[PDB]
């Protein structure tokens, strides 16, 4: 390149003006038990007032004697090998159960499992993946945790690819691969180790 | 199947006072070996206790003929720096070290004698590499601290106190350590703040309540004390400091009472029993000096942080039990 | 609804000066730029593994604890033999490098300092007497310094409310501020007076960043949204959106291409100027980035630092994790690259500053 | 608006979540009431998180309790009404501070860790 485009548009539109553009926007109290008590109180006999009128006016007999938007929360996470079926099926039940989009890519000892949804439900799964699941080497990391404007998968589903070409292509389709980078280069610097 | 039972009727033998019998059978089973290198090792020990240490050195000989594992090498090491030049014992930590390089004490040792003679970078250089090696050893990264601090250069040893706690992590020696760094220097309210982090991280920790106890102030110990009896009780560590907070106050009879309940949890602490001596020679007859010499001498302990200090210093090494107590108890 | 305003005709006459000073370091960029990138391929990667490898033997060292509070921001003077550090108190100090010896602490400010930093000329064609340093405060106030002094010089009072950042152009003539009037300031040294007083976020601004040849000045506050302004003629020529939660860094390359940008939802995004398109998401920490710095001239690799007690390091372009550099106890609110790229510097919530160099 | 003094200050939203853990923590016998009571928990080193009001008149009678959470590393946070966090607390009067303390094995814990980290998060 010889001029950026900023450059070439000045070389002149220059006068002593100050710019204001584009606006663009970004993308209770509780009861005492006294108090509890009055309400309660008063709602019964509001209601046995007006239960004796209506008898007192003949509609009732006398009774007788009783005798995810503006943001989701991500995870990644990457297992060494996750083929069991067990497993796979428990992590497919609770993503769904909980409401958790997101993918599961297998691959040689990089299994990634990427999750989406909101803050009890990325808790409550990142709880069961890391504790409760036994894994026993065959360990479980979390790769990162942020979050995003909005969701980029639309259902848990276990995608099987054995190039890593494909795992990369298959991620940017959505336009999430820089999980993929980040976990597969975090995978080589762990085996380099 | 196992040596336990032979142990046993060693200790038994010992403990009986038959010098002659357990001599003998210790030879027998060293000359049969139906054992462990064990055998090498009471050899050596009773040989030293024999007529002479040149009866240890015999011992030493004969085990290196049996060869046990490279500990033999670092016991011929020390023997050689006991009284001789840096030379045989630096030969024997490199045999060593081109053999093994972890166990870490091969490490340990080579840099303390590293340090005992003329220079210490190469002791610096010995720390680094056994560390980077280990690499997981509290006491050699303490050594390493410990050497650049009393260089200089506080901030190197304040780097060096952080990575230690960021690789282990999560134990109360490195934590420590980094408090007392932090106070030997003129800051105190910094290693405050380090405490209170270790108290938050390692809460039933003897030791580290033990630094905190004396950390605060005159009218703010009582406190203390209560929550570290509360959170850590029968921890001996506390309980001696419960007992010295007691005698600082002059409330002998009550420090009297907890040193006695601190030797009877836990008689293999060194500075129990020399906090103990020191309090009844200055307050008490000369029979309770005589009386608690009498118990710290019927069970040996170890594994002061002081007591150890003295105990490993090779000047004194080979002295005994009653010696190291009383040098421990005159250093304070 | 573009709504212009006339300011002042010095405004104007600022703006040529700025063009003029800035187009032949644009050519001589570009001219430099392509001279290096027609070299042998083998020597360019053989040079690019030995940065990386030398990256990659990173340690700590000087880790001096810098006050009482919380350290809020590091800078390294021209010469990268001084250190500027702010603490929450009202406290500034300098350091020596590497040894890291406190030199004539600096007073005046009452609250939360926030950034400190150094005349691009400071150590180097500037007598210590004079202007050398400017600081910001967490109420409205901005003071200069000298290395002599111990005491700030001539003030400035256009602010009332929190000033979160100051940066010095690159000519050092003009200094520029973020306040919490969703605006931001360009204040003209020689004149002495504020020139320009721009207002285009939703919400108060948070950091700023000047373009190496001064031609454009990047802005990102606290709605998300970042802006691109050309000091020249005003009129933001590139509005940069993708981020949802707020903007903490911002920071220009050596060479005219990237921009990269921190925000609170744990990423950094790595932006083409001359594509107008987010290039890269690097999923960078586990919690706000406070601040990403590119590298001094060379400009080969991006260091991150956010509230978890790591900071990284990464390849650039490619963005790969070269290096994470750990051992803050506490929440790393700044860090900073000597300009001879062999030293850098964090300080931490801890109340510490680590010095990092190659073994 | 409120004070500049009262630096890390709550949002409208992160105040509700506060005050619903401020709640809960009164029912579990997890919470202290009170400037002086906040203090003797922080050197007790018994406190999980501290909430102060904005709205104190003198507003200095409180400003040693984030040096304090500072030196003994305990997060901290701002609320604009002491009326709100009295009522919250459970008694009538105005209060201006309160402590959520610890206790072993309390279902609390997790609420407690997720505000932490919500509080840390605002010292920017």
């Amino acid at each position: 390149p010889e001029i950026e485009w900023w450059d070439s548009y000045i070389i002149f539109g220059i006068t002593n003006l100050v710019e204001h553009p584009a606006q663009l926007n970004p993308p209770g109290v509780y009861l005492t038990k006294k108090e509890q008590k009055k309400l309660r109180r008063q709602t019964r006999r509001e209601a046995q007032k007006e239960l004796q009128e209506k008898v007192r006016l003949g509609l009732m007999p006398p009774p007788e004697p009783k005798v995810i938007s503006q943001g989701v929360h991500i995870s990644v996470y990457r297992v060494r090998n996750l083929s069991n079926p067990a497993k796979k099926f428990k992590i497919e039940a609770n993503a769904g159960q909980l409401y958790l989009t997101g993918v599961v890519v297998l691959h040689k000892d990089v299994n990634v499992v990427v999750v989406e949804g909101g803050p009890k439900a990325q808790k409550k799964f990142k709880r069961l993946m890391l504790h409760r699941i036994k894994w026993d080497t065959n360990k479980c990391v979390l790769v990162w945790e942020g979050t995003a404007k909005d969701r980029s998968f639309g259902e848990m589903k276990f995608k099987q690819c054995p190039t890593e070409n494909m795992a990369r292509e298959h991620f940017k389709k959505h336009g999430a691969e820089h999980y993929w980078d980040l976990a597969l280069s975090e995978s080589v610097l762990e085996s380099t180790d | 199947k196992a040596e336990v039972l032979w142990l046993m009727g060693a200790k038994s033998k010992w403990l009986a006072g038959d010098v002659p019998a357990a001599r003998s059978i210790l030879a027998l089973a060293f000359q049969a070996n139906p054992n462990s290198e064990e055998i090498w090792l009471a050899a050596v020990k009773l040989e030293s206790e024999n007529d002479e240490y040149e009866r240890a050195r015999r011992l030493l000989a004969k085990a290196r003929s049996s060869a046990p594992t490279a500990r033999v090498f670092m016991k011929s090491v020390k023997l050689e720096w006991v009284q001789d030049n840096i030379r045989a014992a630096q030969d024997l930590c490199e045999e060593a070290l081109r053999h093994y390089e972890d166990f870490p004490k091969l490490w340990m040792m080579k840099g303390q004698i590293e340090e005992q003679k003329e220079m210490m970078e190469k002791a610096r250089e010995a720390y680094n590499q056994g560390l980077k090696k280990c690499p997981h050893s509290t006491p050699l990264w303490l050594l390493l601290s410990r050497l650049e601090e009393k260089i200089g250069q506080l901030t190197r040893a304040r780097a060096i106190l952080e990575k230690s706690r960021l690789k282990n992590p999560k134990n109360p020696g490195l934590w420590l350590e980094s408090v007392r760094l932090e106070y030997r220097a003129g800051l105190k309210n910094i290693a405050n703040t380090l405490m209170a982090k270790a108290l938050q991280e390692c809460p039933n920790s003897g030791i580290l309540w033990s630094e905190a106890i004396f950390l605060e102030a005159r009218p703010q110990r009582r406190t203390k004390s209560v929550d570290a009896l509360k959170k850590c009780e029968h921890d001996p560590h506390v309980l001696l400091a419960v007992a010295k907070l007691f005698w600082s106050q002059r409330k002998i009879t009550k420090a009297r009472e907890w040193f006695h309940r601190t030797v009877k949890i836990d008689s293999d602490l060194g500075d129990a029993w020399a906090f103990f001596y020191k309090f009844e020679l200055q307050h008490g007859t000369e029979e309770q000096q005589e009386e608690v010499r009498k118990r710290c001498e019927s069970a040996e302990p170890r594994h002061g942080e002081l007591w150890c200090a003295v105990s490993k210093d090779i000047a004194n090494w080979q002295k005994k039990i009653g010696d190291i107590l009383r040098l421990v108890a005159g250093r304070i | 609804q573009t709504w212009y305003h006339e300011g002042p005709n010095s405004l104007k006459v600022a703006r040529l000066w700025i063009a003029n000073y800035s187009l032949p370091r644009a050519m001589k960029r570009l001219e430099e730029a392509r001279l290096h990138k027609e070299i042998p391929e083998t020597t360019r990667t053989s040079q690019m593994q030995e940065l990386h490898k030398s990256l990659r033997s990173l340690n700590n060292f000087c880790s001096q604890i810098g006050d009482d509070r919380p350290i809020s921001y590091c800078h390294f003077s021209p010469n990268s033999k001084m250190l500027a550090t702010a603490c929450w108190s009202g406290l500034c100090k300098l350091w020596s490098v590497p040894d890291c010896n406190l030199l004539h602490t600096l007073r005046g400010h009452n609250t939360n300092v926030g950034a400190i930093v150094f005349h691009p000329k400071s150590t180097v064609s500037l007598d210590p007497k004079d202007v050398n340093l400017a600081s910001c405060a967490a109420d409205g106030s901005v003071k200069l310094w000298s290395l002599d002094s111990d005491e700030p010089v001539a003030d400035i009072e256009g602010h009332t409310v929190r000033v979160a950042r100051v940066m010095w152009h690159p000519s050092g003539r003009f200094l520029g501020t973020t306040c919490y009037d969703r605006s931001w300031r360009l204040w003209d040294l020689e004149a002495q007076e504020e020139i320009l007083h721009q207002e285009g976020h939703s919400m108060g601004v948070y950091d700023i960043a000047f373009h190496q040849d001064g031609s454009l000045a990047g802005t990102g506050g606290l709605d998300a949204f970042g802006r691109v302004w050309d000091l020249r003629t005003g009129r933001c020529i590139m509005f940069l959106e993708g981020h949802l939660k707020e903007i903490y860094g911002i920071n220009f390359s050596p060479n005219g291409y990237h921009i990269a940008t921190g925000s609170g939802d744990n990423t950094c995004k790595v932006w083409d100027l001359r594509q107008r398109r987010c290039v890269y998401t690097i999923p960078a920490h586990q919690n706000l980035v406070t601040g990403v710095k590119f590298e001094p001239i060379h400009g080969n690799f991006l260091l991150t630092g956010a509230y978890d007690n790591t900071a990284k390091i990464w390849t650039h372009p490619g963005w790969s994790p070269l290096k994470t550099l750990a051992g803050h106890e506490g929440k790393v609110m700044g860090l900073d690259i000597s300009s001879d790229g062999q030293l850098i510097a964090t300080c931490s919530y801890d109340r510490t500053f680590k010095l990092w160099m190659a073994e | 608006d409120v004070n500049p003094k009262a630096y890390p200050l709550a949002d409208a939203h992160l105040t509700k979540k506060l005050l619903d853990l401020v709640q809960q923590s009164c029912n579990y016998k997890q919470l202290r009431k009170g400037a002086n009571e906040a203090t003797k928990t922080l050197n007790r080193g018994i406190s999980e998180f501290i909430v102060m009001a904005a709205d104190a008149e003198p507003l200095e009678i409180i400003l040693h309790l984030p040096l304090l959470c500072e030196d003994k590393n305990v997060p901290y946070v701002f609320v604009r009404s002491k009326q709100a966090l009295g009522r919250a607390c459970g008694v009538s009067r105005p209060v201006i501070a309160c402590s959520v303390t610890i206790k072993e094995g309390s279902q609390l814990k997790q609420q407690i860790q997720s505000i932490q980290q919500s509080i840390e998060r605002l010292l920017v």
